[PDB]
């Protein structure tokens, strides 16, 4: 009956330089149970080829996963992460902000 | 310094939708090096670090046998636990198992541990003597008794004090070029006005390994913990980590705030300012 | 490597 809501961070592997290839990361942590869906979005549309780390957990038993995909940031394109979990009222969208 | 060999195992029932999902992952320190996932394209133990790709088929066979056996016992354990708690065959439940051995800086065994959780809380824990167990409730008391009957702590103690230590040494050799490399943070400050009289200072640490780090802001050389926003240390995706810390300060006063970075990879603690 | 014995609960 213990459920824990995911913490979500959306960020780049390296400081974003427009026009230069990079990796877009969505790190989800602190959640229970383990069943979760994480999608990366470009201009509101789900990116088809996304990879993720193997499910692991912390000393407090909460799960963590990294989802990531290659991307080339630009001034005009918007990126986001969409998380689907039982603790959420509806899928939560977290926008990428290159300063966070 | 100190090193550790640790694994995390998760089994999750999915009634009507197959055998429980079973995932095992192994780490040395902060580096993942193996996994077993019964839903993967190859549902066997497989390398997840470059330095393991050379290991040879006997290693993968023994680890696959062990992992498969663990998945089978966990499947049964999930059924048993349903019976202890009088739960329906219809819900999904989680069994988690974590274990590890830790060497101190002097190269010698410091500690071993092993714990089980059911549905996200402590269930059965191996005591520090590695000879006995603590049960959380009357169900886990039955598990404790069965473990006592089967001398399970003896098997676990031999693993933690011997096998785990032996293989930790082997893995540290196989992966030394990266496992023993300290990668210091690349640090910088960003500055963004937030009102007519205030700005955000954000202190970044990027590209570091291992994950342990301290990032703090000081004001006039004194503690400023209460007014600092800190994010959780997060993976870069290439085996290094990132973190940042931010403070909101009066415009014109930025120079009185200093960011302090401690990491094993730094010759000396670093300080940065705007 | 992982333990050769997985506990039965």
């Amino acid at each position: 009956m213990i459920q824990r809501t995911p913490k979500i961070q959306v960020y780049s592997r390296h400081p974003a330089e427009n026009g230069k290839s990079n990796f877009l990361n969505c790190y989800v942590s602190g959640f229970h149970p383990s069943d979760i869906e994480v999608d990366l979005l470009k201009n509101g549309e789900r990116i088809e080829k996304v990879e993720h780390s193997d499910l692991s957990f912390s000393k407090d038993w909460s799960f963590y996963l990294l989802y990531y995909t290659e991307f080339t940031p630009t001034e005009k394109d918007e990126y986001a992460c969409r998380v689907n979990h039982v603790t959420l009222s509806q899928p939560k969208i977290v926008k990428w902000d290159r300063d966070m | 310094g100190s090193h550790s060999l640790k694994y995390f195992h998760t089994s999750v029932s999915r009634p009507g939708r197959g055998e429980p999902r079973f995932i095992s992952v192994g780490y040395v320190d902060d580096t993942q090096f193996v996994r077993f996932d019964n839903d993967a394209a190859s549902p066997r133990m497989v390398p997840r670090a470059p330095w393991m790709e050379q290991e040879g088929s006997e290693y993968w066979d023994r680890e696959t046998r062990s992992a498969r056996d663990t998945a089978q016992i966990f499947r049964v354990n999930l059924r048993t636990l349903r019976g202890y708690y009088n739960q329906s065959e219809a819900g999904s439940h989680t069994l988690q198992w974590m274990h590890g051995c830790e060497l101190g800086p002097d190269g010698r065994f410091l500690r071993g541990y092993e714990q089980f959780a059911y549905d996200g809380k402590d269930y059965l824990t191996l005591n520090e003597d590695l000879r006995s167990w603590t049960a959380v409730d009357t169900a886990a008391q039955i598990s404790e008794q069965k473990s006592n009957d089967a001398s399970e702590a003896e098997h676990q103690r031999a693993y933690l004090e011997d096998t785990c230590v032996e293989w930790l040494h082997k893995y540290l050799e196989k992966g030394k070029e990266t496992l023993l490399h300290l990668e210091p943070p690349k640090t910088h400050v960003t500055h963004h006005p937030i009102s007519d009289h205030e700005a955000t200072l954000r202190c970044w640490a990027l590209g570091f390994y291992p994950a342990e780090i301290t990032l703090t802001w000081q004001q006039d050389g004194e503690g400023h913990t209460q007014d600092t926003e800190l994010v959780e240390t997060r993976p870069a995706g290439d085996g290094t980590f990132q973190k940042w810390a931010a403070v909101v300060v009066p415009s014109g006063e930025e120079q009185r705030y200093t960011c302090h970075v401690q990491h094993e990879g730094l010759p000396e603690p670093v300080t940065l300012r705007w | 490597v992982i333990p050769l014995s997985a506990p039965t609960l």
